[PDB]
């Protein structure tokens, strides 16, 4: 009856509840298609990586997906449907769950740096009916590159093939650059890996 | 997927399904036909509970979902490496294969249309109302965010609706702009020309070339401006300010087509620090077909 | 001696449930307004939408929902098995422990320290703290069970029990991360694998924290308020085990038509659909319990909450399975529809059930025979319902509009609408939702006022022994 048995209930619960986790997550660790990077794809550069972490801190994900679904209309609107290999070095993944603003999986080189700067500084200013927050502080802030070294080391440890060359002087790739510089660098790499392999 | 993980999944999946069927039938044992009543032994605070049966419909709904689960897992990928048995899809269904088909079918439908316009010259497409409607629709999707939804631009971004073209406004020029992109390079004259130098050409360009009036008491040396302009500016912008479409040097004898403002101060900034307009190339994002239509659309705008 | 229930902790968590409810839902209203009128972002990093959002999220789930669960389980478990909470001090820790967690969330998230992982956004030092508080809570709860009086353990505690263990596993697994600095870590996983770990966690967060945990609430409060027996014991068994096992599999319904492999996606849909059954076994058991006593609904607004609570629960555990069908998700995903589903479940089920539960327990725990004003429980009820319905309605309109507009192709194959056109279409919806939430929020203020008025009542509270 297991309802007078406190540990027996506990055990069968921890058992019952585990099956789906073991059957869905575990085999993906070992699946090739979701761990292979796309053809020529490199890890994010010091600056890109620093900007990706800026994208993360600002909550951009909360309005922007990075995951193009394999429908014709999504394809037409954004480009090639996203591929498992593209996000293989994304700790943590930034596929969306909402599109308050458009998908950014392939903002690629679709817009100029200059546009990106204007638009982040005040989206309403270039896209009058935008609901995006203004991000002017990105311009007033300067990366010092203190932690870039650590971040790459951490990520290499997690599988991302950063070179010793990469870690050495990841600091001076970044030092003095503005947060906005980094955000733009990041945005300009999104989805480029697939379309130039 | 290796064949181990393939089975690993199928077994645990079907094992859970078998488990659930067992659960559902096991507890449905000495079932009391209908709503019955009576209680059971032992209470909790006050809460007690009826030994009532599982509702007939709810039972069936449970079996419905489980049966369908099998039906679907047979038809579709899910049970490990088990490519689907779904008819119509060769080698089994994947989200990729479904997309391949979807686009492929679109090409059989919308192909002839694109083909039809691709055979015509840009200007021929432009006088075809249908094509322009399509150009307009393409434009709204891929261009409106920079060049405005009205195509009339904003600061930094050319108005494509007017009669002023920086890179030329013949079809071929317009197509090239869109197809290959365009980067302009107005170099910076600040250091080269001096701050007073900047102030003077700016005033010269504003008053004498563009025919705009100068703000009150701004003592600029227009003669200097004139000379500075002839010495340096004229090479790209033509002396007289007729512009040079080869370089994307815009005409300066009219503020009409200027994308960086026309105030003395703004001119000063353009002149002092340069400009580098970029029109991103669409050859890669949109392909020759879409681009052709877009060129026709933009061409149409000005007539 | 000590044979008098430990009501101290329950009292704290109850009050704090109402407080976080207000703070959380306020934030909700606020960011809702930002989506309508972006000037409310205020060009400040700490008050912009991207950073505030996960604050609403964490405030509302872990702070509001969290405290509700603590207040509810600590009250429910003690009585449902008739002994004082095991280690009353360790339970006190789990109060301040939890409060410290929420306070850290409040400071850390607008400051920009987020893992980005949905519903797991807090950085590693806080995840350590959470685990510690949770382990402590697990010991307090399971300990109270382990020293009960009755041979049988009430089915309400099966749900609580499950929720506790499974949230613990979930939390630890999905927050494995290399720390880089004090407040920055990288996820152990990446890409598709990270996505799966995330939504295994993500769904089972609401699966167990917001469903299982709250069904525990439902199982105590519906019968206790209604004063009827629980229609079908057997249903409790099936509905419990089936739910507890099938729900874990529902991860992939988040990642439909994404880079997650096809097989996983399907496994998610198939089990999401199976899940409809066990889910409804919840609402069947809750509602059929009220059969005969339906006349109490015009009489007792506390019961109204609980019942209407199940109505929305039922609806959203139907809507969910539907949206977990690939073809449906094909429209639903990324749109405001998801947000609607969320708030139907969130306002309609989680909020309503816990409201009701608090309204029941708050007087009891404050040595008081009932709430200050029953009329204000009713007026709360209407605000809360009108509010929920508006929100749902506006999100369906918006979500269909978006889904439709995004994929709308013309007769010549070109895309019919710009993304900005879809954005614009959504503005009316954004405003109705803001009002819908506002109205809901107003009801929470009515609750606060009510609760406070009843808390003045007596001061040597503590009326509950055998
Ligand atoms: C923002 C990244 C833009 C995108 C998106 C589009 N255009 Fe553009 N375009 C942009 C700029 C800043 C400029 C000026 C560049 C310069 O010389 O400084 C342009 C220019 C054009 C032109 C040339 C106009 C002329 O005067 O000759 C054309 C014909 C043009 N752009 C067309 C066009 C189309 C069809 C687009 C959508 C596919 C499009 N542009 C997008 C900026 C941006
Ligand atoms: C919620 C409101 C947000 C926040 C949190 C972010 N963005 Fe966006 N964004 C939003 C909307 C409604 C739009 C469409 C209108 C417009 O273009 O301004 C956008 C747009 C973008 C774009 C352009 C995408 C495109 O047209 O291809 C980019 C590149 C973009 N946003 C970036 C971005 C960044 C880096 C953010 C964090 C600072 C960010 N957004 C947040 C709505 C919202
Ligand atoms: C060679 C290349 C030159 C030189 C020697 C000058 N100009 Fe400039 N200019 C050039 C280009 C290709 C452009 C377009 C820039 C862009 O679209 O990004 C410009 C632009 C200007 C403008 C702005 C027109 C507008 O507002 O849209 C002005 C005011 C201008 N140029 C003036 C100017 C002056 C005063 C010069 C001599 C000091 C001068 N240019 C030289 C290309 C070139
Ligand atoms: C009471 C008034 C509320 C309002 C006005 C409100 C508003 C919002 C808004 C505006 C968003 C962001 C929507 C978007 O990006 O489109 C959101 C997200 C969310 N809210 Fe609320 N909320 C309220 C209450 C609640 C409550 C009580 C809960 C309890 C669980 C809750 C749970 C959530 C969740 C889980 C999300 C994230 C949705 C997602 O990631 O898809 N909300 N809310
Ligand atoms: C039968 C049980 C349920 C199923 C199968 C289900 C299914 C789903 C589906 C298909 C989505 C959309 C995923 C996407 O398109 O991004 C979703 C989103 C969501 N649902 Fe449920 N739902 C169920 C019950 C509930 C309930 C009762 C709640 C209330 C707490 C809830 C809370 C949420 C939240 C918070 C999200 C959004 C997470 C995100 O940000 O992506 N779900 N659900
Ligand atoms: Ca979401
Ligand atoms: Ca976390
Ligand atoms: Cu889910």
């Amino acid at each position: 009856k297991l309802e007078k048995n406190v540990g027996l209930l506990t055990l069968f619960m921890i058992l019952a509840v585990s099956i789906g986790g073991l059957t869905q997550i575990v085999p993906l660790f070992f699946q090739d298609s979701v761990n292979e990077p796309v053809e020529g794809m490199k890890p994010y550069t010091a600056l890109q990586l620093e900007g990706r972490d800026l994208y993360i801190r600002e909550g951009c994900v909360g309005c922007h997906s990075q995951m193009i679904r394999p429908f014709r209309a999504e394809t037409e609107r954004y480009g090639h449907y996203s591929v498992a290999g593209e996000s293989v070095y994304d700790h943590p993944f930034l596929w969306g769950s909402k599109r308050t603003g458009p998908d950014l999986a392939r903002v690629g080189g679709r817009y100029s740096d200059d546009w990106h700067r204007a638009h982040l500084y005040n989206p309403r200013n270039v896209v009058p009916e935008s609901k995006m927050p203004s991000y002017p502080w990105l311009v007033e802030n300067t990366l010092d590159g203190k932690d870039t070294a650590k971040k790459m080391s951490a990520l290499r440890m997690l599988g991302v093939p950063y070179t010793e060359e990469d870690i050495a002087g990841a600091r001076d790739s970044v030092n003095g650059k503005t947060e906005m510089d980094a955000m733009v660098a990041y945005l300009q790499v999104l989805g480029t890996a697939l379309t130039n392999k | 997927m290796s064949t181990f993980w393939s089975g690993y999944i199928a077994l645990l999946t079907l094992g859970t399904i078998v488990a659930l069927f067992w659960l559902i039938f096991a507890t449905r044992k000495g079932e009391s036909a209908g709503t019955t009543d009576q209680t059971m032994g032992h209470a909790f605070d006050g809460i007690e509970e009826y030994d009532n049966p599982l509702p007939r419909w709810w039972f069936l709904l449970f079996i419905g979902t489980l049966v369908f689960g099998i039906l679907y897992l047979v038809l579709y990928p899910g049970l490990g490496n088990w490519k689907g048995v779904l008819p119509g899809y060769e080698g089994g269904w994947t989200q990729e294969k479904q997309w391949e088909r979807e686009v492929a079918q679109a090409d059989e439908k919308y192909g002839p249309i694109f083909a039809k316009y691709a055979a015509m010259s840009v200007e021929e497409v432009a006088q075809d109302p249908q094509a322009v409607k399509m150009g307009a629709r393409l434009f709204a999707n891929y261009c409106s965010i920079c060049h405005g939804s009205d195509a009339k631009g904003s600061l930094g971004f050319p108005n494509l609706a007017d009669q002023d073209w920086r890179w030329g406004g013949d079809a071929a020029s317009i197509k090239t702009s869109i197809l290959n992109g365009r980067i302009a390079a107005m170099p910076a004259w600040g250091q080269a020309i001096g701050e007073e130098g900047v102030k003077n050409v700016a005033a010269f360009v504003r008053k004498d070339l563009a025919g705009l009036p100068l703000p009150e008491g701004t003592d600029a040396d227009l003669s200097a401006g004139k000379n500075v302009y002839a010495q340096t500016c004229a090479v790209c912008h033509g002396q007289g300010g007729e512009g040079m479409a080869a370089l994307g040097a815009p005409k300066l004898n009219s503020a009409a087509g200027w994308i960086y403002g026309s105030s003395l101060g703004q001119l000063q900034q353009t002149i002092r620090h340069g400009r580098n307009g970029q029109m991103p190339a669409q050859q890669q994002y949109l392909g020759d077909d879409k681009v052709h239509l877009l060129a026709a659309y933009v061409y149409s705008l000005s007539q | 001696t000590s044979t008098a229930y430990s009501y101290k902790v329950v009292r704290q968590f109850a009050i704090m449930t109402v407080v976080w409810g207000i703070v959380g839902m306020g934030l909700g209203v606020f960011i809702a307004a930002q989506l309508a009128w972006p000037f409310l972002n205020f060009d400040l990093p700490w008050t912009s939408f991207g950073r505030l959002r996960p604050l609403h999220t964490n405030a509302v789930i872990f702070a509001f929902g969290g405290c509700a669960l603590f207040a509810t389980s600590y009250y429910s478990v003690q009585r449902t098995c008739q002994t004082t909470l095991f280690a009353p001090k360790l339970a006190a820790f789990t109060f301040w422990g939890w409060q410290l967690v929420i306070l850290l969330a409040a400071i850390s998230l607008p400051l920009g320290f987020t893992s980005s992982k949905e519903y797991a956004e807090l950085e590693w030092p806080i995840d350590i703290l959470i685990t510690i508080v949770w382990v402590a809570y697990a010991v307090v709860f399971f300990g109270t069970l382990a020293k009960r009086k009755v041979k049988h353990i009430y089915v309400g505690n099966w749900f609580f029990g499950a929720f506790i263990l499974t949230v613990a596993i979930l939390h630890v697994v999905n927050n494995l991360e290399i720390p880089v600095t004090a407040m920055k870590s990288y996820s152990l996983y990446a890409g598709a694998t990270d996505a799966m770990v995330q939504w295994w966690y993500g769904h089972n967060a609401v699966g167990f924290f917001l469903t299982a945990g709250f069904l525990g609430i439902m199982y105590y409060f519906v019968p206790k308020q209604a004063e009827r027996p629980v229609y079908s014991y057997r249903l409790s068994i099936v509905h419990f085990w089936a739910l507890i096992t099938v729900y874990i599999w529902a991860g992939p319904h988040h990642l439909h038509y994404t880079a997650l492999p096809d097989w996983a996606q399907s496994l998610g849909m198939v089990m999401s659909l199976i899940l409809l059954a066990p889910s409804w076994g919840g609402m069947i058991n809750g509602m059929m319990t009220l059969s005969g006593a339906w006349h109490k609904l015009r009489s007792d607004p506390i019961l109204r909450f609980l019942v209407v609570s199940l109505a929305f629960y039922g609806m959203s555990t139907f809507e969910g399975p539907m949206m977990a069908i690939k073809t449906v998700n094909a429209l639903s995903h990324y749109t405001d529809w998801t947000i609607g589903h969320v708030h139907a479940g969130a306002l309609g089920w989680v909020a309503m059930v816990s409201i009701g539960a608090l309204y029941h327990l708050v007087p009891k725990v404050f040595g008081r025979e009932q709430m200050h004003s029953i009329g204000l429980i009713n007026t709360h009820f209407w605000l809360a319902t009108i509010g929920t319905v508006l929100y749902i309605a506006s999100m369906w309109v918006n979500g269909i509009a978006q889904g439709l507009m995004w994929r709308a192709i013309n007769d010549d194959g070109t895309l019919t609408y710009s993304f900005v056109e879809s954005l614009e279409a959504s503005h009316p919806g954004f405003v109705v939702r803001m009002i819908g939430g506002a109205i809901f929020f107003a009801g929470m203020l009515v609750m606060a006022y009510n609760t406070w008025r009843t808390v003045q009542a007596a001061k040597p509270a503590e009326y509950d022994a055998a």
